[PDB]
């Protein structure tokens, strides 16, 4: 029968090597076909080590597989322990939309096969077809905006770098998602590779650019490797886009994230950040125009232009328009990826969807964004996800980062840990960072000893921090403290 | 066999845009760390002068300046991670090998990375290209008994 194992970090960290092997041993004791699959994590984590079996109805899924478990089958898989019955016909995998993610999970990553069979390299073959200012109102009409940060139009954005003169233009994906909880860019490079290259090249075909490069970690190893064998795959289909791109691997910052150190970092010098008089768009790599996006803005480009702006558009609340996935992670039964439109309130994302905690208690925190972000308590659980209502009740949703925390957490430890994070994370470019972090992780401590002439000097350095930072890993780092201070004040004496 | 790895290096990275860090990258990988001997031949073919490769090298974590243990140990100290208790898995880990964290020698190196995309399996490790998730308190036993 065919085996379905993934082949992600999220998988191979819970052992899927380890499954892999008993079944391969099993199978030789035991006769039979052995067909093994090494698809992507279809975004249930709490379960990825998960071994669906094809059957004439569909695909049968197994729980969380531990090579102990790995003899039950071959025996009956309807009297198994850890039965699921149709993976798709979970109730975590039904309530979501997952037009972005659709085709990561039920295919070979790096099949050229399964991904055209799955309506592949249609938005690029589309594309072609239609020209650079077309293709440019087709992703303004839908006001994508922006997925790593506030919200910017990505058409906007486009029509700046393309209104501009230059021999050589530039396209870059800013996947260096350094922030905590956030794992979709992962999974998505990692499955479903084409998709960024798909994505990429129709961009760099409205922008006008010929040349594009794709930023990523270090922290993620695996996902480098496929990209880069996918960028070796695609060669082919690269060549009727004329588009040369590559992969250049960070070196250890998340302080690299911001376009401008980003595109500092690609150039060959440290990644300090820039000064704003000129935009990366008008001025960036080398001198010249580069449009900087997410790659989850660039791996909806493809769909957006093929399966119709108008569509994209029908999803989401009055500013906000399209599916976004939600990362889940930290202390929760139900962890991974949701991919739904906006106005959720995280009330159900939180106690219903993903039930409660792993611990069985409560939750006391429940942080959107990175460390960058405030500490959402139950109370504000009749808050939707959006940017602009959550950007107005004090906070920030970037790349829909989502942690939890139950009652057994202590407050203070995490407002200590946001400023050691502001200050390891920190390139030193201006003040407010070198030294504002440096002393703030020391005026905590003094708030822990019982000092009062310690708040009032920590919302004076929190709101200099503010005003005055370069960058937001510096502007944003005060929020995570004064949330903590403000929601949680019987954990700050 | 250092000169002839430097110059095999730099060929194979010559012509590139902004080749600075993938040269780098690649010295990291050949010998485990940038050489002081090594801050001169790459700004020369670069361009550059001694004064950048070596302020490139410092602002970059991922390029270490001495050479690390046999083996390695990250573990994340970020938010999701905490939350699932990484403080007492790194207590449990530093206590069996007697290394605090940041604090190296030459079996082993503990430091922290603050993420591997692993947040759901919120307790994560890498040890030596491996990653680990759900690290309980039983799990690290088998982190040790691989690792010598
Ligand atoms: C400290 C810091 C870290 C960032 N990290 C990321 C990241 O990991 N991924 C990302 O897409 N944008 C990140 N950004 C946002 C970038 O500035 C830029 O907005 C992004 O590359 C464009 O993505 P869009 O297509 O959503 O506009 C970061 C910004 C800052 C200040
Ligand atoms: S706030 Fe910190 S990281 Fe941001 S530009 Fe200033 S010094 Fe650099
Ligand atoms: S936060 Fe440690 S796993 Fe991403």
């Amino acid at each position: 029968m065919k085996i379905w194992l993934p082949c992600d970090a999220a998988a191979k960290a819970c052992g899927a090597e380890a499954v892999l092997a008993a079944l391969r041993l099993e199978a030789e004791k035991r006769g039979g076909a052995l067909d093994i699959a090494r698809n992507g994590s279809r975004g249930m984590i709490w379960l990825e080590p998960l071994l669906e079996v094809e059957t004439p109805a569909g695909r049968i899924g197994f729980g969380p597989m531990t090579p102990a478990d790995v003899p039950a089958l071959f025996d009956a898989l309807e009297s198994h322990p850890k039965a699921l019955g149709l993976v798709e016909e979970i109730p975590f995998f039904k309530r979501q939309t997952r037009l972005t993610f659709a085709r990561c999970g039920r295919i070979e990553p790096l099949s050229l096969a399964q991904f055209a069979a799955a309506e592949g390299w249609a938005g690029l073959r589309k594309a072609l077809k239609m020209t650079p200012a077309e293709v440019v109102e087709e992703v303004l009409a839908s006001g994508l905006r922006g997925r790593g940060g506030a919200g910017f139009p990505t058409g906007i954005k486009w029509r700046t770098v393309a209104a501009a003169q230059a021999d050589q233009k530039y396209i870059v994906c800013n996947v260096d998602e350094g922030d905590s909880g956030s794992f979709a860019d992962r999974m998505l490079i990692e499955g479903d590779p084409f998709c960024l290259v798909e994505g990429m090249a129709i961009a760099g075909h409205a922008v006008g650019a010929t040349r594009g490069y794709v930023y990523i970690r270090s922290e993620y190893p695996d996902a480098i490797a496929v990209m880069r064998a996918a960028i070796a795959m695609a060669k082919p289909f690269l060549a009727e886009a004329g588009f040369e791109m590559e992969v250049r691997v960070g070196a250890g910052a998340y302080v690299c994230g911001e376009e401008t150190s980003l595109l500092n970092s690609l150039e060959g010098k440290r990644g300090t950040v820039r000064a704003k008089p000129p935009l990366p768009a008008l001025k960036g790599l080398f001198g010249k125009p580069t449009v900087v996006n997410n790659l989850l803005s660039l791996a909806a480009v493809p769909w957006i232009i093929a399966h119709g702006a108008k569509a994209y558009e029908s999803f989401g609340m009055d500013r906000s328009r399209g599916t976004i996935p939600l990362q889940i992670g930290g202390n929760v039964k139900r962890g991974g990826l949701f991919e739904t439109g906006f106005g959720i309130t995280l009330g159900e994302l939180v106690e219903d969807i993903c039930g409660g905690t792993a611990s069985g208690r409560p939750v006391k925190a429940v942080q959107v964004g990175g460390p960058l972000g405030a500490y959402h308590p139950v109370s504000d659980y009749h808050l939707p996800f959006c940017y602009e209502q959550f950007a107005g009740q004090g906070g920030l949703v970037g790349h829909a980062g989502l942690v939890v925390h139950d009652d057994t957490a202590d407050m203070l430890k995490l407002a200590r840990f946001a400023m050691e994070f502001c200050a390891i994370e920190s390139c030193g470019t201006c003040t407010p960072c070198r030294i504002g972090a440096v002393r703030g992780v020391e005026v905590i401590d003094r708030i822990a000893a019982g000092d009062a002439s310690a708040m009032p000097l920590l919302d004076d350095l929190c709101q200099t921090m503010k005003l005055g930072s370069l960058c937001a890993l510096g502007g944003f780092t005060p929020y995570p403290v004064q949330s903590a201070i403000r929601h949680f004040p019987a954990d700050f004496p | 066999t250092d000169t002839a790895r430097l110059r095999a290096i730099l060929a194979a990275h010559r012509g590139r845009e902004g080749a600075l860090l993938p040269i780098l990258h690649d010295v990291q990988a050949a010998f485990g760390f940038i050489p002081e001997d090594a801050y001169a031949p790459i700004a020369a073919d670069l361009g550059l002068t001694r004064a950048e490769v070596a302020g490139v090298v410092g602002f970059y974590h991922d390029f270490r300046k001495a050479p690390a243990g046999r083996h390695v140990i990250k573990l994340c100290r970020a938010e999701a991670c905490q939350a699932m208790g990484m403080d007492a898995v790194q207590a449990r880990l530093e206590s069996a090998l007697g290394l605090r964290l940041g604090d190296s020698s030459e079996a082993v190196t503990l430091e922290a990375v603050y993420c591997l995309g692993l947040c759901a399996c919120a307790p994560a490790a890498m040890v030596d290209d491996r990653l680990v998730g759900r690290l309980d308190a039983a799990a690290v036993a088998g982190i040790v008994a691989e690792l010598g």
